[PDB]
């Protein structure tokens, strides 16, 4: 009976930017997802590809905890199929899609007057991020025809833009912090059970 | 099919009550906050109540708190209003509106058809605002710290006798079936949405939505009825209205040939308007007229089917990878066509508060007069001004596309009356015969 | 999407100012920012470009070591030091977004200068301002004797507004400007911070 220390993934005091997104696994525990679901925290509970009612009812071999820091405005953008500066970019889901998202408001926890930076996003990378995806590389972004050894220039901008988290942002710029639950149940015995 | 219908809605009496269910499939049911929204028969939108994505949390406009109660069941995945204690306010028609994002950035996307139940607007939306068809309408909303600055603003467009459709949200983007034509806006405390070029689709009220961290509930808008009633560049490229002029500018391989080409029109007085960002594809809000094409190191501008909107500077600019600077055109000034037009002429003799401040500056005019060369020559009794006239040209007329010229004589005040008679004797194309007024003394 | 600029007004040759560039409406951070002088009745001459503080600052061949930009992301501002400040660049600065990014779904001026702020209008002179002086007059009212450009001229305070034609001001002898607006006449003039109702 020994329940999954989600405390770990959601209630983590420091998460990780969008780029380089945490992905914490669950296995070998009893996840009572329903908690989840019913707790007034969360302000956004989208399961895709599964029922949130059922999701104790379901078994799978394994959870993953997508865990990192996105914008209000940009929550909208870890759903399957979407398309953005996040899906693409940072943090894509397939529209194939098994799991669930999970949103809450972290100002009072990610913001900092004069901005909290220590958040990064990216904006500048060749081609689509694959699902289920993340490149931590910071590597310059060659945007035109001449190499320019490495020099943030024009057409050699940085790829990490930082975050702008400053606690008067209206809602759509404040940050939130958003857990991935990613279902994986394949020939591997399902080892994680929902009471 | 994401589609949510809904039933319930029919005779009551005040004091009754009246339960609204709402089935809504195609989606999560559960996973996304729903909510319930009244229309008064011939009044803006008044959002009822909103429930969760859990059911746990639920939130009522104080117009109906205390007396509505929201719930959800997920397992039929249907939702409920129960109304209870009913008012001769509350005959109207009802939908349930999926919430595509959390609060309070609250996003009111799909619509029940509405269930007629028969038994004031935070957001200072005006009343109503009349554009013409091809106008750049601004329909601005307005409210407190509380509802537009801090959350999202949605803009809804409920055509006669349908359920409400978003247009734009978060403030700033549309659906997946909404014309770029509408443009969302928000600066400080007020919100606002632009739509640029109107067609007979949009006769319908246009709704400014937006979430409450204080009231704790979405406000909307009140009606708004919409009614429809070096790159080396040639210095002054002309054409006819309705003609294709090519402004074609040219660089160096450092400035053009391997760098994206820019297209800006800077109307007089106005700052410049991006026209071609690459160096082919056109910025959405720009007539598709604007065409951009970059051969090798020459870029042309082609604008096609010319107008009296049409007549401004046309900057190319590119970024230089040897120079390291986006240099831009010399600016091809564009000016269109017209027939020769008739300078009307005037002259003024100089005030006599002129007198009192020690100068005389006598002024002519030449207005709607085409084109940009004329002359104006101060025949003081058959004598000529020697150096001391000067003059400027307005530029092209935005509407009636023609050219407006005044020519100062600044001279001394015992200059005035030394002599009698000053007059502007004017040459034009327009006028063969000159015209004169030949004030006196 | 609004850039709004502010410190454009009277400079003594050789001096010290700031152009503020609020920029609201987008992520700030996500654009690269630009400056573009275009002098009085010219073209538009590019005065420099940013994307990060830390990064490769450019500037105009011109006003190398002269002028210096910078950002401010949590301000959503855009700062321009100009100093020792020389005749020419006596013109409108327009503080320009210039978006590098490309979210391959919609272009959106990715290489472009997207939008530019109204502008401000730097005058590097050292010649004091002067209150303008109406006169009135197709009905017509002169304003003459006013420093430095420009003035807000118009017909019954706007709400006579078909017909007036207004005419680029001249630089004359005494150094002094002078329009009239043809059709009382409302002229307001910032620098010297005077309306006029003639
Ligand atoms: C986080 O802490 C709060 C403290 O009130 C607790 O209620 C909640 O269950 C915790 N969440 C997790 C995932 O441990």
């Amino acid at each position: 009976t020994n329940l999954c220390p989600f405390g770990e993934v959601f209630n983590a005091t420091r998460f990780a930017s969008v780029y380089a997104w945490n992905r914490k696994r669950i296995s070998n525990c009893v996840a009572d997802y329903s908690v989840l679901y019913n707790s007034a925290s969360f302000s956004t509970f989208k399961c895709y590809g599964v029922s949130p009612t059922k999701l104790n009812d379901l078994c799978f071999t394994n959870v993953y905890a997508d865990s990192f820091v996105i914008r209000g405005d940009e929550v909208r953008q870890i759903a399957p199929g979407q398309t953005g500066k996040i899906a693409d970019y940072n943090y894509k889901l397939p529209d194939d899609f098994t799991g669930c998202v999970i949103a809450w408001n972290s100002n009072n926890l990610d913001s900092k007057v004069g901005g909290n930076y220590n958040y990064l996003y990216r904006l500048f990378r060749k081609s689509n991020l694959k699902p289920f995806e993340r490149d931590i590389s910071t590597e310059i972004y060659q945007a035109g025809s001449t190499p320019c050894n490495g020099v943030e220039g024009f057409n050699c901008y940085f790829p990490l833009q930082s975050y702008g988290f400053q606690p008067t942002n209206g809602v759509g710029y404040q940050p939130y912090r958003v857990v991935v639950l990613s279902f994986e149940l394949l020939h591997a015995p399902a080892t994680v059970c929902g009471p | 099919e994401v589609q949510v219908l809904e039933s319930g809605g029919g005779l009551v009496q005040p004091g009754g009550s009246l339960r609204l269910s709402c089935a809504a499939s195609g989606f999560t049911f559960s996973s996304y906050d729903m909510s319930w929204v009244r229309q008064a028969p011939g009044k803006g939108l008044e959002w009822v109540s909103g429930i969760s994505y859990s059911g746990g949390s639920t939130y009522y406009a104080d117009s109906v708190k205390g007396r509505f109660t929201i719930s959800r069941d997920n397992s039929k995945n249907t939702l409920y209003l129960q109304m209870n204690s009913l008012r001769a306010e509350d005959t109207a028609v009802y939908y349930c509106a999926r919430d595509v994002n959390f609060v309070p950035l609250v996003t009111f996307d799909y619509w029940g058809q509405g269930t007629l139940v028969t038994v004031q607007s935070v957001l200072t939306q005006p009343p109503s605002a009349s554009g013409t068809p091809g106008q750049r309408v601004t329909l601005s909303c307005t409210g407190s710290s509380s509802n537009i600055g801090s959350n999202s603003v949605t803009w809804y467009q409920q055509l006669p006798g349908t359920a409400p459709k978003l247009l734009i949200y978060d403030d700033n983007q549309r659906p997946s079936g909404v014309p770029d034509r509408f443009s969302g806006s928000k600066s400080g405390t007020s919100a606002s949405l632009a739509i640029s070029g109107l067609r007979s689709e949009d006769e319908a009220d246009y709704y400014c939505g937006t979430w409450d961290y204080s009231l704790s509930a979405y406000v909307f808008g009140g009606g708004t009825k919409l009614t429809v009633l070096v790159l080396t560049q040639p210095p002054s490229a002309s054409g006819t209205p309705g003609q294709r002029v090519t402004i074609s500018c040219s660089g160096s391989s450092s400035n053009i040939g391997s760098n994206a080409v820019s297209w800006y029109q800077q109307l007089p007085g106005t700052a410049p308007k991006l026209l071609i960002y690459a160096d082919n594809k056109r910025p959405s809000g720009v007539p598709d007229r604007f065409s951009g094409s970059k051969s090798g190191t020459s870029a042309s501008l082609a604008i096609s089917g010319l107008r009296s909107e049409d007549e401004a500077d046309y900057y190319c600019g590119a970024w230089d990878s040897s120079l390291n600077a986006y240099v831009f055109g010399g600016g091809t000034k564009l000016t269109v066509l017209r027939t020769v037009a008739a300078p009307s002429v005037f002259i003024f003799p100089p005030s006599d508060e002129q007198l009192k401040s020690g100068t005389a500056s006598v002024v002519c005019l030449l207005n709607n007069f085409y084109p940009r060369e004329a002359k104006v020559q101060w025949k003081v009794d058959n004598a000529l001004q020697s150096g001391n006239s000067q003059e400027s040209v307005t530029e092209q007329d935005s509407k009636d596309s023609t050219y407006s010229l005044s020519s100062t004589l600044t001279l001394s005040k015992a200059d005035y009356e030394k002599h009698k008679v000053y007059a502007c004797e004017v040459t034009h194309q327009g006028l063969s015969s000159p015209v004169t007024k030949s004030f006196n003394r | 999407v609004q850039l709004l600029e502010s410190g454009g007004g009277l400079v003594q040759p050789g001096g010290s100012l700031r152009l503020s560039c609020a920029a609201s409406g987008f992520t700030f951070s996500d654009y690269a920012m630009s400056w573009v002088r275009q002098a009085p009745g010219k073209g538009l001459e590019w005065v420099s470009w940013i994307y990060s503080g830390s990064g490769n600052k450019y500037y105009a061949d011109s006003v190398k070591g002269r002028f210096t930009i910078s950002r401010d992301n949590s301000k959503n501002t855009l700062y321009l030091q100009m100093n020792s400040l020389r005749a020419e660049d006596t013109a409108v600065y327009y503080c320009a977004r210039f978006p590098i990014a490309r979210t391959s779904n919609s272009q959106s001026s990715y290489d472009g200068m997207d939008v530019w702020g109204q502008g401000t209008l730097v005058t590097v002179s050292s010649a004091s301002t002067k209150g303008p002086s109406v006169f009135p007059l197709a009905l017509g009212c002169l304003v003459k004797d006013y420093f430095p450009e420009p003035v807000t001229v118009s017909w019954n305070s706007g709400a006579l507004t078909s017909g007036v034609h207004t005419f680029p001001a001249v630089l004359q002898s005494s150094g002094l400007y002078s329009l009239s607006s043809v059709v009382t006449c409302n002229v307001d003039h910032k620098p010297s911070n005077t309306k006029v109702d003639k």
